RNA sequence: AAGGUAAGUAU
């Protein structure tokens, strides 16, 4: 609720980078 | 594409007024037998709009060619290649005896389809020698050739 | 309380799915006309088709051997005058405007604006003439007289 | 303003500052106010209302946050039963709380924010916290207070409900969220600070400030098609009033070499279509650019000038081959459309059996003697004389029983000095129905707007509220009703002529 | 003078067109190097402009006065 | 205010991270004739809206390759079967690959796909651009002309429009609804003002 | 604890 970017370091690391691109 | 490359390197009119102590001057209605012109590529601000307008010439004037020529052809600059065969095919289904838009159908559609185009255009419209010769062109075999340029004689 | 969960509007989304139902619908005509577009011996023989040819030029030779008006006015019956006539012009509409082709007279235009203007000119002395609230509704929110067969 | 700054942003602080100017605040309650009392004053005979007053308050009264007054206060004329206190969108009306014989009501005007733009909440806590207090002052002890949330435009109510009231209240409070001169000023002075628009762009359009801009020596062409599509009708005394449609004629004028294009239609094209409005358009659009393509490029036009809205659009589309043209649309309307009033082109098109192209010299031999910017004036001079009489026009038009015209052009030919005296008597014929249909003396036409009556712009103002743009003179506005002495005075009068017309 | 130096410096219609940006309706980026660069309105549906826009011609580049004084000394 | 995309009037920020939309942000409420009616937009009983990454919407630079190779060798086949028929590639055709290579396939229906082949020692030279311009090209090591939009962010901009509740959801936040327009669609903002 | 003072005439 604090709107701070956190940072994804082990963070959504279960999906891939391919994942929702076309 | 050009065929070389590789990986690493519209609105026409059929109405013409030639012109020349009498304050009536009427000058004589010509038509043009075919009007071609330029592809006139990226012409077009907004292309919703002008689709839009160019529907409704084709709802107004059914039986106006120049109407179906530049809506297909708009489809065609946009890149909306398949729309712009669909609006070539209702505009001969609605504009039968105009020789430009059978030319332009055996230029947009495949190149089998594209045959079929003329075989159904000589139906419409036999006198056209125009279209006859563009079979040539779209029967790459010279057999097929002898039997459409001698069916045109 | 409990809100209920709309529709989210995504104008990106709107604009792939109608690009997509416009491929779509593209396909399906294109398969239409392919059903009725692939529907439809002397082809090698030079001298089978000559003769043929050389029968054909003796063939000629041996063959030689008002009630339209259904539409509206935008005026009054009261307007015109009995003992003069009048031109009516269409009104301007825009082409993808889907609106009645209405009828107008410059002239008895012009005299409608004038009498709105000097209407206008003459201040109000009261909105009320002394429904609910008259000015915010009516014109927030034209006499006019069609055509029955051949005429009014 | 009520509006409540949640720290010191200096910028939002000038916005709203800028947003509010003029008393804004003051003069979206007063006109709420007026709007109320209008609504309340008409039903008062079926509201069983003896009376509503426009009750005397604070001219701040619409920044008091921490207390209010009431704004309007109605006395019945024999008692109304007030409901338990609900929401205005409560359906459901439990009518058997109280009784009472006067009415207030509240006009709260706010400033959501988004965590607290609920507006009905709010409304219920206000009232519930200035009715139940010691510090507000009301004159009654029921009524309704109504709360506009200015920011997100909502409206809404709490409070009692005497019966007939709360569809009223629903309905009025609609109209004036919908349309009102104050929230409108609000509105457009919000979009302003904003800079967004509902698709209103700017592009070159011929107004009576660029008119002079006009008259250069590059090719113009003015497009007419008001005369496409026209009908005659004449109304008999024995019978009805009937009409028969008439050839039309496309005006393709161009004001430099005088060449006056007339495309006459015959009445054939219009036999079985549907949209013949649009169909008008097409056609003229496609001659048009059909011209266009017969010229040659030295003479091909590169400013095409259109009279009516309608025929932008298509001209675009049909000029399509030739993005080097600009077409503009003109907000004065050109009298070219009273050119078939001539005699010589009227009788000339009715009577033409088919569809042709004919060219005219509408420059007689002007050219020989004046430049074309002097020939483009007098001819819209006289065009719009014609347009404005057409009877006294063809008097003025030949001076002396010796001026005729000659077969080969339009025009009777005249010596420069009658050209200047048939000038002046026509500009005095233009003036005289102005000064007719509108009730205003010559005199007073400043030379400035001489000239927008000779082009044909005219400008109307219903919306003199928007006055608002421009002790205190705010909370000053005070309600009124006939049940005064002027309301009794207009109800007096016309009272006879009800008498001939009575049922027993 | 004046009426020369309000054509050059004046709002042109294709410039009038670039700082118009459609509300709601979100347009893949153009330039790559730079993300803040945008057409706007030009080239995109909804500018009311069915005909493309025309270069004002007014407004076009050109060198100074002592810079062609240079090149008549070079050639 | 910051992911919002620069059309809805928010800054279009790029979010390379992990942010959380409260739910709290997720509500607006609109007015109809039977009063006031209160929306959300997570109807699944899924955790607080969380803007969409630009982690996921970038295709690992092995992927592309492999792409680049199949798009290449299956444009090497339908154009040798082109040339065959005497007809061209008519932008159709290539569909399913259409910003698929390294050299993407949009490069080969480029307009000004002659004067660019005449262009040679473009990387070179791009690279090189650092000693002449004073600003640093963040895309020094690439040319959107001859190597093609090697990205795209539509499904990014979609992802973030449906995550921070669509334009309803978004607009609840602005003035927009203060502004009294009926609908958002014919809209359109000024850059700059006039003045 | 702050970085949150409208300014201006008049007594």
């Amino acid at each position: 609720p604090t709107g701070e970017v956190l940072s994804l370091v082990g963070k959504l690391e279960g999906t891939r980078m391919g994942d929702k691109a076309q | 594409v050009d065929p070389r490359q590789t990986q690493f390197g519209r609105n026409t009119l059929m109405d013409m007024r030639l012109s020349q102590q009498t304050v009536v001057d009427p000058k004589g209605y010509l038509t043009d037998l075919n009007s071609m012109i330029p592809t006139h590529g990226g012409d077009i601000n907004d292309i919703k709009k002008a689709r839009l307008l160019l529907k409704s010439v084709r709802e107004t004037n059914p039986h106006h060619p120049p109407a179906w020529i530049a809506s297909a052809r708009l489809e065609e600059v946009t890149g909306k290649l398949q729309v712009a065969r669909n609006l070539i095919m209702k505009g001969t289904e609605m504009c039968p005896k105009s020789e430009d838009v059978w030319l332009e159908a055996a230029r947009l559609q495949p190149g089998d389809t594209a045959k079929a185009v003329v075989a159904q255009a000589v139906r419409h419209l036999p006198q056209s020698v125009r279209i006859y010769i563009r079979a040539a062109e779209l029967e790459t075999d010279i057999r097929a050739k002898k039997r459409v340029l001698r069916k045109a004689l | 309380e409990e809100p209920v969960t709309a529709d989210v509007i995504n104008p990106m989304a709107l604009r792939q799915r109608e690009e997509l139902r416009e491929k779509l619908a593209a396909a399906k005509e294109k398969r239409l006309l392919n059903q009725k577009l692939g529907k439809i011996p002397w082809l090698d023989d030079t001298a089978a088709w000559i003769e043929r040819s050389r029968q054909l030029q003796k063939e000629k030779d041996l063959a030689e051997k008002r009630d339209l008006q259904g539409l509206t006015v935008e005026h009054a019956i009261d307007s015109f005058r009995e003992g003069e006539t009048m031109i009516l012009t269409l009104k301007d509409k825009g082409v993808l405007q889907e609106e009645e082709d209405v009828l107008v007279n410059v002239n008895l235009v012009d005299k409608e604006r004038a009498e709105k203007n000097v209407e206008l000119r003459k201040k109000k002395p009261d909105y009320l003439p002394y429904a609910q609230q008259k000015p915010r509704s009516i014109l927030s929110k034209p006499h006019s007289f069609r055509l029955e067969q051949g005429g009014t | 303003t009520g509006i409540f700054m949640h720290g010191k942003i200096p910028t939002l602080k000038i916005s709203l500052i800028q947003i509010f100017r003029a008393h804004l605040w003051q003069k979206i309650h007063e006109s709420i106010v007026m709007d109320l009392c209008q609504v309340f004053d008409q039903e008062l005979d079926a509201l069983e209302i003896e009376t509503v007053q426009k009750e005397t308050i604070h001219p701040r009264k619409s920044y008091k946050m921490n207390s209010s007054c009431a704004d309007i206060l109605l006395f019945a004329s024999y008692k109304w039963n007030v409901s338990r206190p609900s929401l205005l969108a409560d359906s459901k009306d439990v009518m058997d709380s109280t009784t009472t014989q006067k009415y207030w009501i509240d006009i709260q005007l706010r400033w959501g924010d988004y965590d607290s733009h609920d507006i009905e909440r709010y409304a219920r806590a206000k009232f519930l916290d200035y009715t139940t207090d010691n510090m507000s002052i009301y004159p009654s002890p029921t009524g309704v207070l109504i709360a506009i949330d200015l920011a997100y435009n909502l409206h809404s109510a709490y409070g009692n409900w005497f019966p007939g009231s709360k569809p009223l209240i629903q309905q009025a409070m609609a109209k004036i969220m919908k349309a009102n001169p104050a929230l409108y000023v609000l509105r457009e002075r919000i979009r302003k600070g904003l800079q967004l628009y509902s698709s209103e762009p700017t592009e070159p359009y011929l107004s009576s400030q660029n008119y002079g801009e006009l008259f250069s020596n590059q090719i113009i062409w003015f497009v007419d098609d008001t005369n496409v599509y026209r009908v005659t009708i004449h109304k008999t005394f024995e019978g009805n009033l009937t009409t028969k449609p008439i050839n039309g004629a496309i005006f393709i004028f161009n004001p430099r070499t005088g060449q006056l294009f007339l495309k006459i239609i015959h009445t054939s094209v219009w036999a079985g279509q549907k949209r013949l409005g649009q169909l008008a358009k097409w056609k003229t659009a496609e001659e048009v650019a059909a011209l266009i393509r017969s010229l040659p490029v030295e003479e091909q036009p590169k400013q095409i000038i259109v009279t009516r809205k309608g025929m932008l659009d298509p001209l675009e589309v049909h000029l399509l081959d030739f993005p080097n043209i600009v077409i503009k649309g003109s907000e004065l309307q050109l009298p070219f459309q009273a050119c078939l009033k001539v005699e010589k082109f009227g009788d000339l098109i009715l009577k033409a059996t088919e569809p042709q192209m004919v060219l005219f010299n509408l420059y007689d031999d002007w050219l020989k003697t004046i430049s074309s910017y002097t020939a483009f004036s007098r001819l819209i001079l006289i065009l719009r004389a014609l347009h404005v009489n057409n009877d006294r026009a063809k008097v003025i038009l030949k001076p002396d029983k010796t001026t005729i015209t000659e077969p080969h052009h339009i025009w009777p030919t005249l010596t420069d000095e009658e050209w200047i005296k048939v000038e002046v008597q026509l500009k005095d014929l233009i003036l005289a129905d102005y000064g007719k249909k509108n009730n205003v003396n010559v005199a007073s036409l400043t030379q400035s707007e001489i000239r927008d009556i000779i082009l044909g712009m005219e400008i109307s103002a219903p919306s003199q509220q928007r006055q608002q743009i421009a002790t205190s003179n705010y909370e000053t506005q005070t309600f009124s009703s006939k049940t005064e002495w002027r309301v009794r005075a207009i109800s007096a009068a016309n009272l006879h002529l009800r008498t001939n017309h009575i049922y027993v | 003078r004046y009426r020369k130096m309000k054509e050059r410096l004046g709002l042109t219609e294709i410039r009038k067109q670039a700082n118009r940006m459609s509300f709601g309706e979100i347009e893949e980026d153009a330039y790559q190097e730079d993300l803040g660069f945008s057409l706007g309105h030009l080239g995109k549906s909804g500018s009311g402009r069915v005909r493309q826009t025309q270069v004002n011609e007014a407004t076009k580049a050109r060198i100074s006065k002592t810079l062609q004084r240079t090149l008549q000394k070079q050639s | 205010v910051f992911y919002t995309p620069k059309e809805l009037g928010g800054l279009g920020m790029l979010s390379m991270g992990h942010v959380l939309i409260p739910q709290s942000d997720l509500r607006w409420s609109k007015q109809t004739d039977v009063g006031i009616t209160h929306f959300r937009s997570g109807m699944s009983h899924e955790e607080d809206q969380l803007i969409p990454n630009l982690y996921r919407y970038i295709q690992p630079w092995e992927s592309e390759f492999i792409d680049s190779q199949r798009v290449w060798a299956e444009y090497a086949l339908k154009r040798q079967e082109a040339i065959a028929q005497n007809r061209r590639l008519t932008l159709e055709d290539l569909e399913d690959s259409w910003d698929r290579g390294i050299p993407r396939i949009n490069t080969l229906f480029q307009k000004d796909r002659h004067t660019l082949a005449y262009d040679k020692g473009w990387r070179v030279r791009t690279d090189f651009k650092q000693y002449q311009v004073l600003k640093q090209n963040p895309f020094w090591w690439t040319h959107q002309r001859h190597d093609g939009k090697l990205w795209n962010l539509n499904n990014y901009r979609t992802d973030m429009i449906q995550a921070l509740g669509g334009v309803e959801g978004i607009l609840e936040h602005t003035l927009f609804k203060g502004t009294y327009f009926p609908t958002w669609e014919g809209l359109f903002w000024e850059k700059a003002s006039g003045f």
